[PDB]
């Protein structure tokens, strides 16, 4: 369409929003209530513009630009006296009853009111009168909230029950005396509160772990990076200030997490931070330990390598790319062991064929919510990763979206489509052992063990497509329902299949690739996910290797006489006495990490490997594709002693150190032209982010903001004489001020959003070409697969129905999102809001026991008789046990595999 | 009554038009008198209005066609499907055809109500209808509407 | 700890078969909790929530937007007294005064045995007869300042 705005001809869209295609040109308009993500409301009258509708008017009127629809025609005006003297009349409606604590505010610099105060140019206070103050409740150990500094914007609640799908907070109150929050005091339960923090254009909902140790926006040190706690990849902004990361950010990208995170990936950042990391290259003689710096370390593992006759490599999905392919470097290639177990990395392989070899397209997280039906098999995707899960609520909106466009209404208006709506959601079928939190939307839920949802699959795939193989012995009530799933995802125009490698079996994910199968041979625009376990874990399987039982067998037989560990606990993917057996029979293990693990102990070397926060390094996503995380400090800028060094660059210099006896601090790209000279499957990593000499108009890339402050005062409390700023030769980053944040560069890659004017999260929408779509310039990371031409064939093996038995227990994986992750759990903030560990019983099988609930009992597995208190759960099945996987003691192998002597305590 | 009368219900008077009338007693609060105020309520949410121009008649109510009525508008229909449209059309020479509820309130020696047809002024109702005011009053102002 | 009547249910599920959506009901099962109870306790909401299945948060919003619906724990005599513009010209000043000094209160409290709690009104719709007010769902109207102890007797 056509628009005019100040007397000036501009071509926008024509059925989006005035405000959103304003904003999209650059120019400035405020607002209060309006999201790009939550449609529009008139919760303000802040977009108010002067409309016209012949090219000559004189009176015209007073508009919302939110509300408006920019069609061919319109004349607005935005910088006349009416329009900005009311917007200055509803900024001084909003600082009518405000209080005066903006120094004591965990906003301050990165507050959207003071932005939208400050440009609606309002500093002259004429209000002489009392204020209005509430209260304050506790919303866990997250989001602190004070009502105080409210105003009435209800974008809150807007986003945590139309978009995140909440039942917790809401709107409580009336004309002047509207409060936004909980009934009650306790912990918001949805897994998105965290995005109440940057969803709240004002100081109310606060990020209470960046409470404690706080500091201001312009002193955080940024930096672009990933996501490091699950698959799904989100791209964060990690800041710190006085060398400890403070404040993760929502990174924007039109691809994959455009504006919300988890909580889990926005609180689970106090494990870098920790007292007990390994800071120093630390090697133990006899009986006591050593502190070396990073070269005599490194000459002396490489004697101890030159004098031992097999290295063996374990891997990690946590660690990156990079630092995988340096290790398989360091050790033969014959000889490097994936730190997976067998079944693992059997379902790990499969999910990696069913992605690159199915021909099936797989959708980006964007994407996932323009899709027409939901079929979840075995996946507990709102406690695995939720930002796929919370992409689903928004495809199971879409019938409503879709429903409303069909009555010509527009889309951004968000309360006419939940108007016309009215709880039609699209059909979503989800499947796991237990309930799940997407059970609220879910057309379907079905409560049943593991091989039970992959003949439900299989089922589905007999029924969509007669090729596939039949599954018998199936009841009319659950044919009936596998007839109306088929007839929903039939209908479907554009179907969705999910699955994982946390089911903890192959069939699974055997029947989610038939059902899609079946579903792409009759015509659909079927696509298909799967959510791994760590985030780096396919790009581990692409790499790929022998797995950790193999690397186990051949410590135990003595083949080899040296192994290094690389980010690896050794306890999660195996048992924990055998995996201690073959250690200690080990004559020489060098462990390189940056997490305190339990096999630190009776470790030869210890190598203080940088995480994500001080290493550069490449993650390959769920999805497939691969983005690349910064460093964001020098941990030797304060406290000099500690090297904190990247796990690549620790094991490229030990290999130069094998092969030339000399040490090379080599460089990333280096390491990215070995990956791509080396793997074929790997080739397509230099494309994330450019060479570490791209300089846009001559210079770098600033990691802080230009008011970086305290620079001579920072490091004055050891010396006064500063010393220089770090030098990166790995990134195109600059450590300091003097780089380039300007939000029309050439670039794909943005450490934080500041605009002149925008100070908050809503400064992203000046980094986009249109607001609330795609980043400009691009995307970071590159797709790094393509649609098969010609898919697999349909899988035969069609597993047995599970028959329960009465000396063995079946282990039904749980996977609780704040303790299925080490690096989430080490972090001492989730620890007040993780559950005690638990296990789960059937009421029958407690009524066999004659256990109560809140009882321990004692369940033996590895040779260890350890107690757990018991939960009654009615949605679970006879013979099986849920545990939590990820616990302390309780691995995620231990998903699938069987149990013993269930007696009680 | 009516239920037990054959209408209000199925099949009245044998047509075939299916209608079924309820009672709503709300809580009370004033901006529930608005008519997307009023369907919001009615849906056991929070008073708020809705935006136009989604209109009521296209999707109001749980997202289906509504119409909200006055008392007044539903009491003057069965009037006119009674006596005809040129009689409605012809006991008032104003534009504003029909008949309305009028009376002056606020220490007056008869405040009251009565149905009056349109173009009547407020100074003869005052006077006659209403009586005038009470004694020791001067009239300084009035509001034609309440509030 | 709250639990609901038997009494209650039946008439909250005739209630919602009143309705094409059982959220539709919430606010009249406040107010049978309001008529059984005498005001709207904390358990109440989440009693409402779990029998319509509609979220607490959204029982708790219409519960507080609402002026005659109680969160507040109340007498056994709600005196609404009305506060709008036809009894301010026709006198509600007197009778406040009255009531003020009768039942040693402001509006918005309760005395101290429980017998009254005193409330402004928006409005009655009574206007063509004086200052009204309500008391236990009793309307009066043409009210006097010297009335208001012989009316405030025949009330337990
Ligand atoms: S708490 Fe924040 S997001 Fe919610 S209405 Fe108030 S200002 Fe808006
Ligand atoms: S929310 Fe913004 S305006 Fe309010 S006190 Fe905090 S910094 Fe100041
Ligand atoms: S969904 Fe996974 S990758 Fe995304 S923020 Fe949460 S833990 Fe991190
Ligand atoms: S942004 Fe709030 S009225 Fe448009
Ligand atoms: S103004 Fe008091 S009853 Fe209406
Ligand atoms: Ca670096």
């Amino acid at each position: 369409a056509t628009i005019h705005v100040d007397g000036k001809e501009y071509e926008v869209n024509g059925a989006d929003n005035l405000l959103e295609a304003c904003l999209s040109l650059g120019l400035d308009i405020p607002y209060f209530c309006w999201h790009p993500a939550l449609g529009s409301v008139g919760a303000c009258r802040q977009c108010a513009v002067k409309q016209y509708q012949n090219a000559e008017d004189t009176r015209g009127r007073l508009v919302m630009s939110c509300m408006t629809p920019a069609s061919d025609g319109t004349f607005i005006s935005i910088d006349d006296e009416e329009a900005k003297q009311f917007r200055e009349s509803v900024v001084e409606w909003l600082m009518t009853n405000h209080p005066h604590d903006c120094p004591v505010c965990e906003e301050g610099g990165n507050c959207h009111l003071q932005d939208m105060t400050v440009m609606t140019g309002h500093s002259f206070r004429r209000y002489r009168f009392t204020k209005r103050t509430h209260r304050n409740q506790d919303l866990g150990p997250f989001i602190s909230h004070e009502m105080n500094r409210c105003i009435a914007c209800y974008r809150c609640v807007r986003y945590y029950k139309d978009y995140a799908g909440g039942t917790d907070l809401g709107v409580y109150g009336a004309h002047d005396n509207v409060y936004f929050g909980r009934p009650e005091d306790g912990t918001l339960e949805s897994e998105f509160s965290g995005n109440l923090v940057e969803i709240c254009p004002t100081g109310v909902f606060t990020d209470k772990t960046h409470s404690e140790r706080y500091n201001r926006k312009w002193d955080m040190q940024f930096a672009p990076s990933i996501c490091q706690q699950c698959s799904i990849g989100c791209n964060i902004s990690p800041g710190e200030r006085y060398g400890e990361l403070r404040r993760i950010e929502n990174r924007y990208n039109g691809t994959v997490n455009h504006y919300f995170l988890c909580d889990r990936g926005r609180f689970g950042y106090g494990y870098v931070n920790l007292k007990d990391r390994p800071r120093q290259p630390v090697q133990r003689r006899g009986d006591d330990f050593i502190t070396l710096n990073a070269e005599q370390a490194m000459q002396g593992a490489a004697d101890i390598l030159r004098q031992s006759k097999k290295v063996i490599g374990i891997g990690s999905p946590r660690a990156s790319v990079e630092s995988n392919f340096a290790l398989r470097e360091l050790v033969g290639e014959e000889n490097f062991y994936t730190g997976i177990a067998h079944g693992e990395q059997e379902r790990l392989q499969l999910a990696l064929k069913v992605l690159r070899e199915g021909g099936i397209y797989t959708p980006a997280l964007r994407e996932i919510e323009s899709y027409d039906a939901v079929l979840v098999l075995g996946e507990d995707v709102t406690q695995t990763g939720a930002r796929v899960a919370l992409a689903v609520r928004q495809a199971v909106k879409g019938k409503a979206r879709e429903m409303a466009a069909a009555q010509k209404v527009a889309d951004w208006q968000i309360a006419a489509i939940l108007n016309i709506g009215q709880r039609a959601k699209h059909p979503l079928f989800v499947t796991n052992v237990d309930d799940t939190r997407l059970d609220d939307i879910a057309a379907w839920t079905y409560r049943a063990p593991v091989e039970d949802q992959a003949r439900l699959g299989f089922a589905i795939a007999h029924a969509l497509d007669n090729s596939a193989p039949a599954v018998d012995g199936i009841e009319p009530e659950l044919q009936s329902k596998i007839d109306v799933i088929v007839q929903a995802l039939a209908g479907a125009k554009k179907p969705l299949i999910i699955s994982g490698t946390n089911a903890g079996s192959l069939e699974v994910i055997q029947a989610a690739a038939n059902v899609a199968k079946a579903l792409k041979g009759r015509g659909a625009d079927v696509g298909i996910t799967m959510i791994a376990r760590s985030v780096n874990s396919m790009g581990l399987g692409i790499m790929g290797g022998g797995s950790l039982e193999e690397a186990l067998t051949e410590l135990e037989t003595g083949r080899a006489d040296a192994v290094v560990v690389l980010e690896n606990d050794l306890h999660r993917h195996a048992s924990a006495t055998r995996v201690n057996a073959a250690l200690a029979k080990a004559p020489l293990v060098m462990v390189v990490d940056h997490q305190r693990t339990a096999i630190m102990e009776n470790a030869h070397l210890v190598l203080s490997a940088a995480s994500f926060a001080e290493s550069d390094g490449t993650v390959i996503n769920n999805e497939g594709r691969a983005q690349r995380f910064f460093q964001v400090y020098d941990p030797a800028y304060y406290d000099s002693k500690t090297v904190m060094l990247e796990s690549w660059r620790w094991l490229h210099s030990l290999h130069s150190t094998l092969l030339s006896r000399e040490v090379d601090w080599t460089q990333l790209d280096h390491v990215i032209d070995a990956v791509v000279a080396k793997i074929p499957e790997l080739a397509g990593i230099k494309d994330a982010a450019p060479d570490a000499t791209f300089r846009i108009r001559g210079q770098k890339l600033a990691r802080e903001p230009h008011r970086y402050s305290g620079r001579t005062a920072m490091r004055a409390n050891i010396s006064v004489h500063e010393p220089r700023q770090p030098q990166d030769i790995d990134t195109m980053f600059t450590f300091s001020m003097e780089g380039n944040n300007q939000p029309t560069a050439h670039r794909s890659q943005v450490p934080f959003a500041w605009a002149p004017g925008w100070n908050s999260p809503q400064a992203w929408n000046k980094f986009q070409d249109e607001v609330g779509g795609k980043l400009r310039f691009g995307d970071p990371g590159v797709r790094l697969f393509e649609t098969s031409e010609n898919g697999l064939d349909y899988f035969t093996s069609v597993p047995a129905r599970f028959q329960p038995q009465d000396g063995k227990w079946r282990i039904a994986p749980y996977y609780h999102l704040f303790g299925s992750d080490e690096l989430s759990q080490r972090a001492p903030v989730f620890q007040s809001r993780m559950p005690q560990p638990y296990i789960k019983l059937n009421p029958a099988d407690a009524a066999k026991l004659g256990v109560n609930a809140g009882t321990r009992v004692s369940f033996s597995y590895d040779g260890n008789t350890v107690t757990l208190p018991v939960e009654i759960a009615e949605g679970l099945t006879a013979g099986q046990v849920g545990l939590p996987m990820g616990m302390s003691g309780i691995a995620p192998v231990l998903a699938g595999a069987h149990l013993e002597d269930l007696k009680e305590a | 009554e009516a239920t037990e009368a054959g209408l209000l219900g199925k099949n009245i008077m044998g047509t075939g038009f299916d209608f079924e009338l309820f009672v709503h007693t709300g809580a009370g609060r004033y901006i529930c008198g608005e008519e997307t105020a009023l369907i919001n309520s009615l849906e056991g949410r929070r008073a708020n209005p809705r935006s136009k121009p989604p209109f009521p008649a296209t999707s109001g109510a749980w997202g289906k066609p509504t119409c909200v009525n006055n008392v007044e508008t539903l009491c003057n229909v069965p009037a006119i499907l009674a006596n005809g449209v040129e009689w409605y059309q012809n006991i008032s020479k104003s534009k504003d055809a029909g008949t309305k509820l009028m009376g002056f309130s606020g220490r007056v020696k008869n405040p009251g109500l009565w149905e009056l047809p349109f173009g009547t002024t407020a100074r003869e109702i005052l006077e006659d209808y209403a009586g005038g005011m009470r004694d020791g009053l001067k009239f300084k102002a009035w509001q034609p509407g309440g509030a | 700890a709250f639990e609901l009547s038997a009494a209650e249910r039946e008439a909250i599920e005739h209630e919602m078969h009143h309705y094409e959506d059982p959220r539709a009901a919430s606010i009249e099962a406040l107010k049978i909790v309001q008529k059984q109870r005498g005001w709207v306790p904390d358990g109440a909401i989440h009693a409402i929530a779990d029998v319509l299945g509609i979220p607490a948060s959204d029982v708790e919003g219409v519960a507080t937007f609402y002026s005659q619906i109680f969160r507040q724990p109340v007498g056994r005599h709600v005196i609404r007294y009305c506060d709008s513009v036809v009894c301010h010209i026709n006198g509600y000043q007197g009778i406040q005064a009255a009531l003020e000094k009768k039942l040693n209160i402001k509006p918005g409290q309760t005395t101290f045995d429980g017998r009254f709690t005193l409330l402004p009104t928006c409005c009655l719709g009574n206007c063509d007869k004086g200052p009204n007010m309500m008391i236990d769902e009793d309307t009066h109207a043409h009210l006097t300042p010297e009335a208001i102890p012989e009316l405030l007797e025949r009330y337990k």
